[PDB]
């Protein structure tokens, strides 16, 4: 028997997942405190907020948590990065063993520990043996030389600095820190959608997160810096109102496609928190709309770029990709099929005890965390 | 910051 413990942390939610091995033993959610734009500006709030997660994750099991952790977070300093291991074994043929792959992979690692940045995700792109042979597995292979390219996933070691040492005095267990883009991404495809080509757009709160794959790998990874605290800004803004209740509203009755949207008085209430004002679902509607419309457009540049290196579409995560009709406007604005990403709609076996979160566009990072 | 529902000229709806 195995467990994990598997925190997401974004701007607006935190999301731990405890899975055991497979079954959900607990889950949730928690307010997001002292992270403003993907920097921690206030370490007490922070760490408040992770020991409120963990300690609902605890009411849930009834045990303490004895698991290895796996954290991921947003950055918009995420990037790609490669390289290249040489064996040259010399006059002579040797077998390729997991000892070689293992020395050259983490020789992969250490190498691209440089230039201020860290990897935090590794891949085995392309493997070529003699100068000439193209492998899809080198293992047990015999070569006189053996190349490996790599492509990885980097963030500045400050970034990293930052969340690693205030977890680490939150968390009294070892943990690995991830992308959270990245197990968003590995937590909601599928093989083929990652074999033949696929962008993941990642609906955050500060920016919108925006990842291709491509032959089993990332091959691009970006952000358009707009993102769902601008939809809530813009309802706060054009209603008069405050963050949270515009957030209440766009939750409640928020809709991606207007057009067709019947007569419906909603209520509201002022920066007073007392007065009542009333708009209607309609008009709340076009003020998302307008505002997911320009998201999407954005994201359509990041499309394009990677349309000269999209058989699979593209598959929306994150919060926003919750609200009701957007994979409407996303097909309208991309002109492409577009899906929502959950783990439950991956390749994967059901998850006992999941059905609330294993559908939950929100949870894909948190699930990606594990299966990766 | 200029919310987009102007910046798309939608505001007619409002
Ligand atoms: N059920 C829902 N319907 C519509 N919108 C939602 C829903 N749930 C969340 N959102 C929106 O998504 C936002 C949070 O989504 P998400 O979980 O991706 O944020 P986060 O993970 O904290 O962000 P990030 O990943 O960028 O750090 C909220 O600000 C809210 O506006």
């Amino acid at each position: 028997t195995v467990f994990y413990t598997s925190i997401d942390i974004g701007s607006r939610y935190i999301k731990g997942l405890v899975l055991g091995k497979w079954e959900a033993l607990a889950f949730s959610s928690v307010k997001s405190r002292g992270l403003d734009e993907g920097e921690i500006k206030d370490a007490i709030a922070f760490k408040e907020s992770v020991n409120t997660l963990l300690k609902e994750l605890e009411e849930q099991l009834q045990k303490s948590l004895r698991s290895d952790f796996v954290i991921s977070f947003s950055s918009v300093s995420f990037e790609r990065e490669d390289t290249v291991i040489e064996r040259d074994f010399g006059e002579e043929k040797r077998s390729i063993t997991l000892d070689i792959l293992s020395e050259m992979q983490s020789e992969a690692l250490e190498k691209l520990k440089e230039n201020g940045k860290t990897p935090l995700h590794i891949f085995s792109k392309r493997y070529l043996l003699d100068d000439e042979r193209i492998v899809f597995n080198p293992l047990d292979m015999k070569a006189s030389k053996i190349a490996i390219e790599y492509t990885s996933i980097v963030v500045p070691l400050k970034v990293y600095e930052m969340f690693y040492n205030f977890l680490q005095d939150t968390v009294k267990s070892p943990f690995q820190l991830k992308s959270s883009l990245v197990s968003t991404a590995e937590g909601v495809l599928t093989t083929p959608e990652k074999d033949r080509g696929v962008v993941v757009v990642n609906l955050g709160y500060n920016f919108t997160g925006l990842i291709a794959y491509k032959n089993g790998v990332p091959i691009k990874i970006s952000y358009v810096p707009v993102g769902m605290k601008h939809v809530i800004k813009d309802v706060s803004a054009v209603l008069d109102t405050s963050f949270e209740e515009s957030e209440r509203l766009i939750i409640t009755h928020g809709n991606a496609v207007y057009n067709d949207l019947k007569e419906e008085e909603i209520q509201y209430r002022g920066l007073d928190g007392n007065t009542i004002k009333t708009t209607t679902a309609k008009k709340l509607s076009v003020i998302i709309h307008a505002r997911l419309r320009e998201i999407m457009s954005k994201s359509k540049k990041f499309f394009r770029e990677v349309e000269a290196k999209i058989p699979g579409g593209v598959v929306l995560t994150g919060g926003g990709a919750k609200i009701p009709r957007i994979n409407e406007l996303a097909t309208e604005v991309f002109k492409s099929p577009v899906r929502t990403g959950c783990y439950a709609n991956s390749d994967r076996p059901s998850i006992i005890n999941a059905d609330e979160v294993a559908n939950d566009p929100s949870f894909a990072a948190a699930f990606g965390n594990v299966f990766a | 910051d200029i919310p987009a529902i102007y910046r798309y000229g939608l505001e007619g709806l409002l």
